[PDB]
């Protein structure tokens, strides 16, 4: 008997597409920023301090950005909307206002609105004065209703902050050295940290490498600088087997040749070895506690944490040495996509501690010395260097932050638009890490862990073909969690504390070790009841939806991730081969008596990630479930991407003619918008008499291609004719072209600038 | 014929296309992946080829001793290796405990051959001494894991060996491809006809069999790699260029330390890399 | 060193092998039964393993809560000392302990019966404490020394230290999320 | 192998003592005097014999009265065991059939 | 190059400007071949699309039928009167005196 | 199924309550107990617990080495001074272990002597694990190097100096060791039990199924 | 060569039941554009999507894609198509055929930074030899390379047979 | 404009027509590997007599 089909399970799709995916994910981040991350920031940098003559601070009480303004020449102001800042060639921007609590004698002086710069507000965000419209009051703003947003505005042209991609931070990575030797490293990142540690067996010995020392130290040395001293732990963390004792053995051996058996001597190796920028001891704890392994914590100088870690980090390099399973930088569990909210914190938490740092030297400037009458700060804003910083950084593509060492290139492009595809093309890109490093042929391969997150067929031709990507139509990132309800739901559910056992638990066979996000939870057995237990309390909505969960059991560890800027994807919940949406729901949701929430608050449908669907198993169609089935695909043809959504059958060609496809149909002429009239810009290519397509795919219903086309539908003849047509050439027709076939008008833009100097005489 | 190369292709993975022709030119010293095809005398039974075959494959010790222990007695301490004679008979090996007396005290931490005992024809106990230099008694250890680690058979350059055999109906014969980069010991070991084995790395051939063998080495190479892959190059264009490498007595690169024994120039050099220092070198 | 090594035909004794592989290191200089020479049968040198710690001689499976608690209730009478983990927070009021819904540990309880332990059929081990039933699994089971020692401070400066016991097993309790869910879904 | 003092847990070394060699500490007094034979086998993995038994080796296990092979109920068949890892494997038992116009592996 | 979904396009087309349906491609799925073939044969087309054709040149008929549909061509922005560029003598570099 | 067996009361004590402590020893298995070591001192802090014992070894047993006792004593030790010393004797008799705290709030964990069918829980004050030190080496080589030759913002709680300072003030405490052999081991194990009377309804733990989840896991 | 097997032995079924006068049939026999494997492959069976000369390679804990069982080594889970270009490719096949083209698309994107710069190499190094009049082939300083070019003299431009300067048969027969 | 072989560049006999393309016999499409799908190729006119005939001729 064949398994009854869900026909209408389709719906799962534009109910989704209300809320997530489809450049929504820009805005989604940038609203993110705008409401919580800037407030962040400012509770990071709340109170200055003047270093000569103390007891005198400002005090920031709240920050906020509001609807976007513009300046003009008499003092006067006016709302603005998008189209006419793209005519003047101004920035759409909104004025940052800070209240101010600080001292002129009279210690408690407040102020309510202070501003102090402005924020470049991304289309259709929360500030926007699009959002929220009907699409008889898109016409009074000219501006068009299927315009995509997500683009700023800034010096009169579009710049779209590019979805970077990046390694996740915090984890262990075993990776090949180039002259055959297997080290591991984790590039512990934190909000205050970055730095790359290494641990390297260039002669069989256990040597731990880093930026700060001067030359690379044995492992044993660490193991009895951070607190344990006996040998007896350090081999019971890192493992009782006999294989691994006997791999270590010559690193125990190391130690016994120089002279360290206690703490404080062998800090006082360390002492030695630290680059300098108390001098022995106090350099070497201080770094142990700070620079190595920054990203697991110590409460009161308590290295147990951290030696724990330490050991699984040289367990897992015994373990890869003998069997050679290394990780691979390209299976994308392991990477983060970095949206414009993740790049406009670090541009505006630079710009805000170099603003607070400037003012606090025209402050010790000016204090000890002018006057005994007591200034106000509210003279000394000048608002030109956040603004310059916001705009420069946004209009220009770099964003040389020298606090964070990061100097990226190239983060914005000019959004192109020579159709409509192209515009909703470059809001989904994905640019790579390596931008063009040499060809390496190994990310820019196509790896099967892109299954629906990232479009298959979408990618340039040319020298980026692979690094450039496309997401798919129906993928999800996630922003940051609280961090909090999961390590509280976590302890509940068996995990004992690393705390109270030696290492010998570490190896055992039954005993599986829990992370979180890098950072060791605790040790666990019956590991099945903890996922199934975790899944139990995700789906009934006490732990927010994204929060994934999976279990590697070859290395015995137990994720469960929570950071923000990973690939998530909704599937339909499968329990016992039957699927979870049945007709009522999906009649349920054709009338309007629920939405998408709704399916996810009742265990119907839920976000695997890439992780955790490395565990699940996925049934396709309906007619596959078998037993062992967890969760159904909603709809496989959102593997494919938007851009190769336009192939009509794209599942017959060859798949490098989709690739060509998908790479000439953002350069298809066509219509811009229904503003495209009103609408001067550098170059624009228009059809004169656009058709919609004739055999159309769903993704064209979706995206609404076919409400402003690009193409003409022509009768064409298969045949060879006069041998003009030989290398893929084709034979028009004189009357057809007379008719119309094929018109197009091509509109161009010429400017010119009346400036006024600085002497009294201007152009005319 | 590179552009039309896809780096298109059971054992013996050999590098094909662009690298390899690329692996020819620039005459490197060590190349991926060398393959030393040999020829047998007596081509006629496996029973002579993998005889043959265990006289250049590298066999470790640890791969025929039965258990190697560390033995802890009141008067002395040592380690105690009995061989596995019954698989030494079957893997059909010149070897007995005298010869793994011999193969020890081979550049392992200045062993004596006193320090060796022969006790059976299947155990060989080595007593250790204080290496005196950063170490200590207790390198048992050391060795412990060092001596299987140790070859009493075999080429110590060859990785690997298999047997290939042919097709063809009127006969049948086994050659016998090796993976190694020591021309010299394959052509010299009893069993192997030395008068018909070739190479791929020119290096090798160079260093063993003359200049002029390293010509016809690159001229087949070339040519070989070439037909692999469906694409022609007539005879000649190979045969020039492999006479410009080898025009002056050894084998040259194609790339910029063989192009400045080759070309005397400045400027063609000045043009390639190095910013100023062949300009005001060449200057001075 | 004589390189030229010579060999024969002939098939090793298997026997003649052995013994002279028995011959090499079965002497031994044992005669000296004297006090330096003696051992201490109790103060072995630890083998790394901590249950496999014995190398030299005078000459494991994993235990469930229903099998700890059937061999010390029937096979010993003898008494026991466990380590048990219990949740956060425990169903119950501080009872008038000046409050806000927060913890509520042991030492806002009250001594007396507190709860009834549950054995079920086939392994399952239940710790019904109120209406709601906690669940009681092996923790991760320790083979180092657990010495469960008082301190008892009856003087200011001085004061008794006293050991009660060594600490052999560990337990762990935890909630029931699927029967506190399906008792009302969310 | 690393054992490990009782009282320091630091890494013990083997040394020689008036009477016997000795276990010792590095770092106090605690010395262990080797009294009886002690022993540590590694047991490494042996090679690979599925190709050096192929084609008409030159093996010896065959004896009077050997049972016949069960398929041809001839005794014309070579029968051997061998360990084919390290030699606490219990050995496992296989045979080959040769005859004329029969050509057979068997387990 | 194995476009076979150019073909299908041009067959499930010419079935849908004959009775004013748009048939759908959606990847993995979309109007099959055989529905579309009876889609055209109750129109009196064949059911492969291919047609019997007449020549303009000489007016005589064709041997082979040929394979008519209206398929959804889309001009790109790459016109050769953009492309086309000529240079006899113009403007120099004033460093390196080249064009 | 039904509970067929083993209905066990969980009873609860309170007057081992701020005494009860658990020391683990990581380094030593469990047949190694410390039951015949005869037990010299014992100092340990009451508020922020940090417990150190001395425990003797013998000399006449044949495990100790006498050649390297003496050279390590005269290492840690002035040759003659004796008013003050890591030891009385000429040969190295004590052994010291300093302990590390585990964890933070230890209201989460309780012993359970169990007995002829009941099970007596006791919430414990901490968790310890005693490591044997290594001090007498760094207070050799300290012997060995004196016989060689409106201010800005500060952070002092967080660095090592200051922490060392608050933690030197409070002062140690000596206690007297018992063992386990010892009569007042069995006379105060008898305070891990409960007078009780077999069936007794709490007044306490009436919390509802739904208020439980609700009160592990808090809205937010 | 199980699935080679079924490739090959679907191709030589639809070949020869296909008419004369069809289309790619005539524009394969002809040599035009096109061979028999196209036509196969987009008749009866597209055949194993090959990486890198093997099965694709699990790209997830021990399997291809989520799709399949753990450890399968089935024909369907490690790439092996079974549909042709007419009925459709399903979308594991489709997701491993995508991953068998972009493999032809990344080595052509590599090809000219791969074969530019050993061509301009060679050039370097070769440029300045030239074919004297009394047929040596000298260098720029005028060191011999070779006595006469390629041992015979000879164009290779101008060979009429297999690198030999004439074919006497078509000759004499001409 | 990638010049793999020396047939990448060879001299044509110019004709003049009306159209805005170079286009030349499709028998040539094999040396330039030239395809017709807006493939763009230079145009090179020498100057001087000795340049046409070398063109020319070789
Ligand atoms: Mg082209
Ligand atoms: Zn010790
Ligand atoms: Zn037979």
């Amino acid at each position: 008997a064949p398994i009854p089909t869900v026909e209408e399970k389709w719906r799962l799709l534009p109910a989704f597409l209300k809320v997530k995916g489809l450049v929504k994910q820009h805005i989604d981040s940038f609203n993110y920023f705008i409401n919580v991350e800037i407030k962040k920031i400012m509770k990071a940098n709340e109170k200055v301090t003047s270093d000569a003559d103390p007891m005198w601070y400002l005090k920031y009480l709240n920050i906020y950005v509001g609807l976007p303004d513009v300046e003009e020449s008499f003092n006067v102001t006016r709302p603005v909307s998008p189209h006419e800042c793209r005519l003047r060639d101004m920035t759409y921007s909104a004025p940052i206002t800070v209240d101010i609590e600080y001292t002129r004698g009279s210690q408690r002086i407040i102020r309510n609105a202070l501003p102090i710069g402005r924020m470049p507000i991304m289309l259709r965000s929360s500030n926007c004065v699009l959002t929220g419209k009907t699409p008889a009051e898109f016409a009074k703003l000219n501006e068009c209703p299927l315009d995509p947003g997500g683009y700023f505005i800034v010096k009169g042209v579009e710049k779209v902050i590019l979805i970077q991609e990046q390694l996740s931070k915090n984890r262990i990575i075993v990776e090949a050295d180039r002259k055959g030797a297997v080290g591991a490293s984790v590039t512990s990142s934190t909000h205050e940290k970055k730095s790359r540690t290494n641990m390297a067996v260039k002669q069989g010995r256990f040597y731990l490498r880093h930026n700060t020392l001067s030359e690379d130290i044995p492992i044993v040395i660490i193991f009895k600088a951070m607190g344990v001293e006996s040998d007896q732990e350090i081999v019971q963390m890192i493992g009782t087997e006999e294989h691994v004792m006997a791999a270590f053995g010559p690193s125990l051996e190391e130690c016994q040749k120089a002279q360290i058996f206690t703490q404080m001597q062998a800090l006082k190796y360390i002492g030695n070895k630290v680059r300098r920028q108390k001098t022995k001891i106090e350099e070497a704890r201080e770094l142990l506690a700070s620079t190595i392994l920054t990203h697991v914590p110590v409460k009161e100088f308590n290295f147990r944490a951290k030696c724990i870690y330490t050991a699984v980090m040289v367990r897992r390099v015994i373990l890869a040495q003998g069997d050679n399973k290394v990780d691979d930088r390209d299976y994308y569990g392991n990477k983060r996509l970095e949206l414009a909210g993740q790049l406009l914190s670090l541009l505006f938490e630079d710009l805000f501690k170099k603003f607070n740092s400037e003012m606090k030297k025209i402050a010790d400037q000016v204090i000890p010395k002018q006057r005994a009458a007591q200034f106000d700060v509210v003279k000394h804003m000048r608002q030109d260097q956040i603004t310059n910083g916001m705009v420069n950084a946004i209009s220009t593509g770099n964003w040389s932050l020298k606090r964070f060492k990061m100097d990226r290139q190239g983060v914005t492009q000019v959004l192109s638009r020579l159709s409509y595809i192209s515009a909703l093309g470059m809001m989904t890109r994905i640019s790579s890490q390596f931008e063009k490093t040499r060809k390496v042929s190994g990310p820019r391969s196509l790896q099967p862990s892109q299954w629906g997150m990232l479009c298959p067929s979408d990618t340039p031709e040319g020298e980026a073909c692979g690094l450039v990507k496309n997401l798919a139509l129906m993928t999800h990132i996630t922003t940051d969690m609280e961090d909090g309800p999961i390590v509280k739901l976590a302890s509940n559910l068996g995990v004992e504390d690393v705390n109270l056992l030696c290492g010998e638990e570490l190896s055992y066979p039954n005993v599986f070790l829990v992370f979180l996000n890098g950072n060791i939870l605790g040790v666990i057995r019956d590991h099945k009841k903890l996922v199934n237990t975790f899944r139990l309390m995700r789906r009934a909505g006490y732990i927010n939806e994204f929060v994934s969960i999976s279990t590697n059991l070859t290395d015995r560890c137990v994720y469960i991730s929570s950071d923000g800027g990973r690939l998530c994807r909704p599937y339909i919940i499968v329990k016992k081969q039957k699927p979870a949406v049945t007709n009522k729901h999906m009649e349920e949701l054709a009338q309007g008596y629920r939405n998408f929430e709704d399916f996810l608050h009742e265990s119907l449908v839920e976000y695997l990630d890439v992780n955790e669907e490395n565990d699940c198993n996925i049934a396709l169609y309906e007619h596959t479930i078998n037993k062992d089935t967890t969760h159904l695909e909603i709809e496989p043809f959102t593997l494919l991407g938007v851009c190769a959504g336009l192939i009509p059958y794209p599942h017959h060609n060859q798949s490098p003619r989709n690739t060509y496809q998908c790479a000439m149909g953002k350069q298809a002429m066509g219509t811009i918008g229904y503003n495209q009239r009103n609408r001067i810009d550098t170059l624009m290519y228009l059809l004169a008499y656009p058709q919609k397509p004739m055999v159309k795919t769903k993704t064209i219903e979706l995206i609404e291609f076919e409400k402003l086309p690009a193409g003409q539908n022509a009768t064409v003849a298969v045949m060879s004719y006069s041998g003009y047509d030989i290398e893929d050439a084709l034979v028009l027709n004189k009357a057809s072209l007379d008719r119309g076939f094929g018109r197009c008008l091509v509109y161009k833009n010429a400017k010119c600038t009346l400036k006024r100097y600085t002497n009294q005489t201007f152009d005319k | 014929p590179g552009t039309q190369m896809t780096l298109k292709t059971a054992s013996m993975n050999i590098t094909l296309g662009v690298p390899r022709i690329k692996e020819i030119i620039n005459a490197s010293k060590a190349i991926s992946t060398p393959i030393i095809t040999a020829q047998l005398d007596k081509d006629d039974d496996a029973d002579y080829a993998r005889l043959v075959k265990g006289r250049i494959e590298k066999t470790l010790l640890g791969e025929i001793s039965e258990y190697i222990e560390e033995v802890f007695l009141p008067d002395d301490c040592f380690i105690l290796v009995k061989l596995s004679l019954e698989r030494i008979r079957l893997l059909r090996l010149e070897v007995n405990a005298e010869t793994v007396r011999y193969s020890i005290c081979t550049s392992k931490l200045r062993v004596k051959p006193g320090d060796v005992a022969v006790h059976g024809e299947a155990v060989v106990c080595v007593t250790p001494r204080e290496n005196s230099k950063s170490s200590m008694y207790y390198v048992l250890q050391f060795l412990k894991e060092d001596l299987p680690k140790v070859v009493v058979q075999g080429i110590p350059e060859v990785s690997r060996a298999v047997i290939h055999i042919d097709e063809q109906s009127g006969k049948e014969k086994y050659k016998l491809l090796v993976e190694g980069d020591n021309l010299r010991a394959v052509m010299a070991t009893h069993g192997v006809k030395g008068t018909r084995t070739t190479s791929n790395n020119t290096y090798e051939v160079e260093k063993t069999l003359g200049i002029e063998a390293a010509r016809t080495t690159i001229i087949n190479e070339i040519q070989y790699t070439m037909v692999n892959h469906g694409m022609s190059i007539d005879r000649r264009h190979v045969m020039l260029l492999s006479d410009l490498m080898t025009y002056k007595g050894e084998v040259l690169g194609i790339t910029r330390f063989g192009l400045a024994k080759m070309k005397e120039s400045v400027l063609m050099l000045a043009s390639f890399e190095k910013t100023a220092d062949h300009l005001f070198d060449a200057a001075y | 060193r004589p390189e030229v090594i010579q060999s024969h035909s002939i098939f090793e004794q298997g026997p003649a092998e052995m013994m002279k592989k028995k011959g090499n290191w079965d002497k031994t200089v044992d005669v000296s039964d004297m006090g330096p020479s003696h051992i201490i049968n109790i103060k072995k040198e630890k083998r790394e393993t901590d249950e496999e710690t014995k190398q030299i001689l005078r000459m494991l499976p994993k235990d469930v809560s229903v099998a700890e608690l059937l061999r010390e209730l029937s096979l010993t009478k003898e008494e026991e000392l466990l380590f048990l983990q219990l949740p956060d927070t425990l169903p119950g009021q501080p009872p008038t302990q000046d409050i806000a819904e927060n913890a509520c540990t042991l030492a806002d309880l009250t001594e007396g019966q507190v709860g009834k332990l549950l054995i079920r059929k086939s392994g399952r081990v239940q710790l019904l404490l109120g209406k709601v039933t906690l669940d009681v699994t092996m923790g991760t089971a320790c083979s180092f020394l657990q010495e469960l020692v008082s301190v008892g401070l009856g003087d200011s400066r001085t004061g008794e230290m006293t050991v009660l016991g060594h600490v052999k097993h560990k337990l762990v309790c935890s909630p029931d999320f699927e029967s506190l869910l399906d008792h009302k879904h969310r | 192998m690393l054992l490990f003092c009782p009282g320091c847990g630091n890494g013990l070394i083997v040394e020689e003592g008036q009477r016997c060699h000795r276990f010792s500490c590095n770092t106090c007094p605690y010395v262990h005097n080797i009294t009886r034979k002690v022993t540590n086998r590694k047991y490494p993995k042996l090679k690979e014999v599925d190709d050096v038994l192929g084609g008409a080796a030159a093996w010896e296990n065959v004896d009077s009265t050997a049972e016949s092979c069960p398929k041809c109920e001839h005794p014309r068949a070579y029968f051997m065991q061998l360990q084919t890892r390290s030699a606490d494997e219990p050995m496992t038992t296989f045979y080959k059939c040769c005859n004329a116009q029969c050509g057979h592996r068997w387990r | 190059r194995m476009t076979v979904g150019k073909l299908i396009e041009l067959l499930a087309g010419k079935a849908g400007v004959l009775d004013g349906r748009f048939h759908y491609g959606t990847a993995f799925g979309g109007s099959k071949v055989k529905d579309v073939c009876e889609d055209l044969v109750r129109h009196g087309y064949n059911y492969l699309g291919k047609d019997y054709v007449t020549s303009g040149i000489t007016g005589e008929p064709l041997e082979a039928y040929i394979y008519f549909g209206p398929v959804y061509y889309q001009k790109l922005k790459h016109m050769v009167l953009d492309k086309m560029h000529a240079r006899a003598r113009g403007p120099r570099a004033v460093l390196t005196r080249q064009p | 199924d039904d509970p067929v067996v083993q209905e066990i009361d969980v009873y609860l004590a309170k007057s081992l309550a701020e005494k009860l402590y658990l020391f683990q020893y990581p380094v030593r298995p469990a047949s190694m107990t410390y039951d015949d070591i005869p037990h010299l001192s014992a100092k340990i802090k009451p508020k922020q617990q940090k417990v150190e014992l001395e425990m003797a070894i013998d000399t006449l047993n044949p495990n100790y080495c006498r050649s390297k006792g003496e050279q390590i004593a005269l290492n840690v030790d002035g040759a003659c001074a004796d008013e003050t010393s890591t030891y009385s004797s000429k040969l190295m008799d004590k052994q010291t272990f300093c302990s590390s705290q585990t964890t933070s709030n230890t209201s989460r964990y309780a012993a359970a002597l169990y007995r002829q069918g009941e099970l007596h829980l006791t919430p414990l004050h901490g968790i310890l694990q005693l490591r044997p030190s290594f001090s007498y080496l760094d207070k050799a080589d300290a012997k060995h190097r004196e016989r060689e030759a409106e201010q800005a913002r500060q952070r002092r709680v967080q660095s090592y100096e200051f922490l060392q300072k608050k933690h030197a003030e409070e002062p140690w405490v000596h206690l007297h060791y018992y063992g386990l052999r010892d009569s007042r081991s069995e006379h105060e194990r008898q305070y891990l039990l409960c007078p009780g009377s077999s069936g007794v309804e709490n007044t306490e733990l009436v919390k509802s199924p739904s208020e439980y989840l609700m009160m592990l896991m808090p809205p937010s | 060569k199980e699935l080679s097997v079924i490739r090959d032995h679907a191709g030589s079924a639809c070949l020869r039941e296909l008419d004369k006068s069809n289309s790619p049939l005539t524009m394969a026999l002809c040599g035009s554009k096109g061979s028999f494997i196209n036509i196969s492959q987009m008749i009866a069976c597209v055949g194993q999507q090959a990486i890198s000369g093997s099965r694709v390679p699990d790209g997830f804990e021990n399997r291809s894609l989520p799709h399949f069982e753990k450890h399968s080594k089935l024909p369907a889970a490690k790439g092996f198509v079974a549909n042709s270009f007419y009925s459709g490719l399903t979308p594991t096949e489709f997701f491993f055929h995508t991953m068998a083209g972009r493999e032809g698309l990344v080595d052509t994107a590599v090809k000219t930074a791969e074969t530019g710069y050993m061509q301009r190499r060679l050039v370097k190094s070769l440029e300045d030899l030239c074919s004297q009049y009394d047929l040596t082939v000298r260098s720029s300083t005028g060191d011999i390379i070779q006595f006469i070019y390629g041992g015979d003299g000879l164009d290779p431009a101008a060979m009429e047979g297999k690198d030999e300067p004439l074919e006497f048969k078509r000759v004499l027969d001409n | 404009q990638p010049s793999l072989h020396k047939l990448s560049i060879m001299a044509h006999l110019a004709r003049v027509k009306p159209h805005r393309t170079f286009r030349f016999n499709e028998c040539v499409c094999t040396p330039y590997n030239a395809d017709f799908d807006g493939d763009e190729m230079n145009l090179h006119l020498p100057q001087t007599e000795e340049a046409k005939a070398e063109a020319l001729v070789l």
